[PDB]
């Protein structure tokens, strides 16, 4: 949670959303149901499977080398033949023991990204038409349904046309 | 034995798909650069938050 | 009355721990391994040219020990020297054996 | 588009904005015109030429070393003198072939930053005085013009004084 | 200020807030007072002391090695014994002079995170109940006080119940 979102303010785990990596949860008149997304599920996993192609399966093919295990006490050259290879290992190790620390840590703010950039999307295509109930979930003023749903869940939503319920239930109702 | 494996280790012959191997500093051709660590897990997915009791 | 909209990621219960710049411990959805744990234990005759020194040691196979005749005019890509290996012929000393080998 | 913005939700390419690296586009009564920015255009380019000064033109001056090409078969020492240097190249290369990957990836979430920190700024100094028409561009209620523009395009904007057109054309007009 | 916040739009320095690493400043009827935070102060410092433990106090114990200073001119092996050790220091240095660069720059966009993720939280648990006066500081419509403060300063705030002063002093008053 660098970007915040995941394990940040959406502190709940979507149990078994298997139709993908993301989605919503409508509480319309027709009950409920957790819908699966794409341009975000594919988007993230698009990248993860990118940084990885980099890492996994690639370079290095060396043939005849220096020896590395030793039968008798030789001194010096021996001493050296060691300290050269040792030093290599040592290095290659730190290089690895970090390629992870980085690639990994940033693998995270990479998922905690697609999130804080979807809610931050809906909360755009629709004005005073509704607000993320407190946090986590949203709050709607219209009687949106399964059909009506294919709005946000398709970026097919008019905060203009489909606006009637605006001021109303908001700050307008008695107080 | 009869097979294929671009990588030979005095220890046996190993698969080169990973980037790192901790089988034996001595290798032959196509092979995972040798590292001290016996395991390094890499995140393929997003974080994770527990359902109930973890 | 109206409709409510929740949104998010997803998850699992069988999560695996990991390390990053900050946490030396964290439970991500899926992670893969990057360090070849261990091996089967047999040398693939392919795609390389392997030659079992058997009892003969490359040097001896070179000089022509009474018993390495078998390895005459040989060739290879990777000569394998064995432990149970020995030399049975006029004892000898090769100064800078290492190199004559290498 | 880690930060999202660029190549994210402002999915259009500003063709020929040459007076800088950023800017706006006013659709007032006086027609139009794409204005150029600064504390953002300089700001970003401020850092690019910073992380860069770091990379470019710097260290390393070494004189007498080990040889690296060889005329005749010497064995051992030869083998080593190679495998020592070879190892070097090999490392330095991974050190290089990444200095990029990183510096390069983060060069990006650094540009896609200034953006998502300007709209996110206009969307601060002005209350219900207007809203980013859906996404990308904005939506004004006031009759702002070439002069009135030097408001936001100068941080010179009263969402208090110059407020008149508030609730109005918004959720107020018939529905 | 990658996230923006700190040294970004909260351009003021909290002088002597010693009761932590964060907090607020209430301007209620009861005068003033800069209050100290936790889940953000312990939050960031949680991490800093995390990446650090990683760095500080860890690996490397090597006993017999190669010599590195020399009393008479030997040539070849000599040259080499140098060049090997030289190459090491050299590499190990660049690894170091960057472990810093990185861990260091990201140490930053990690503090400038907890900020831009708290104002971004208050601005969630309360609807039209108030707005960050221009920038930096907030603006309230209710007569909140020392007692009333333990609302947001405890996430114990009803933008539903304690909503009375909504539209009002906003876009409602004369204009």
């Amino acid at each position: 949670g660098l970007f915040g979102a995941i394990a940040g303010f959406i502190e709940n785990g979507w149990e078994g959303m298997i139709d993908g990596w993301y989605g919503f949860r409508h509480q319309n008149s027709e009950g409920t149901g957790q819908a699966a997304d794409l341009k975000s599920t594919q988007a993230a996993i698009d990248q993860i499977n990118g940084k990885l192609n980099r890492v996994i399966e690639k370079t290095n093919e060396k043939f005849h080398q220096i020896e590395k295990e030793f039968s008798e006490v030789e001194g010096r050259i021996q001493d050296l033949e060691k300290y050269v290879e040792d030093t290599k290992i040592d290095l290659w190790s730190y290089n690895a023991e970090l390629l992870v620390a980085l690639e990994n840590q940033h693998t995270i703010d990479l998922t905690d990204s697609e999130m804080n950039k979807l809610f931050e999307k809906t909360r755009r295509q629709l004005r005073e038409n509704a607000e993320e109930m407190g946090n986590g979930c949203f709050k709607i003023y219209h009687k949106c349904d399964n059909a009506c749903i294919e709005s946000i869940r398709n970026g097919t939503y008019d905060h203009d046309v489909y606006r009637d319920e605006a001021l109303n239930n908001r700050f307008q109702i008695k107080g | 034995d009869t097979c294929i494996s671009e990588c030979i280790t005095p220890n046996g012959s190993i698969p080169n798909d990973k980037p790192f191997q901790n089988v034996n500093k001595i290798t032959y051709g196509a092979c995972p650069k040798y590292v001290k660590q016996n395991t390094l897990k890499l995140a393929t997915g997003m974080r994770n938050v527990p359902e109930k009791q973890t | 009355s109206t409709a409510t909209l929740c949104l998010g990621h997803h998850a699992v219960p069988n999560g695996t721990l990991v390390k990053t710049i900050t946490d030396d411990q964290i439970e991500v959805t899926n992670a893969t391994e990057l360090v070849q744990s261990s091996s089967t234990g047999k040398i693939c005759n392919n795609p390389h040219r392997i030659l079992d020194g058997i009892d003969c040691t490359l040097i001896d196979a070179l000089l022509g020990d009474p018993h390495c005749d078998v390895f005459q005019n040989e060739t290879w890509d990777l000569f394998v020297e064995r432990s149970k290996a020995f030399s049975n012929c006029y004892p000898y000393d090769v100064p800078d054996y290492a190199s004559l080998r290498s």
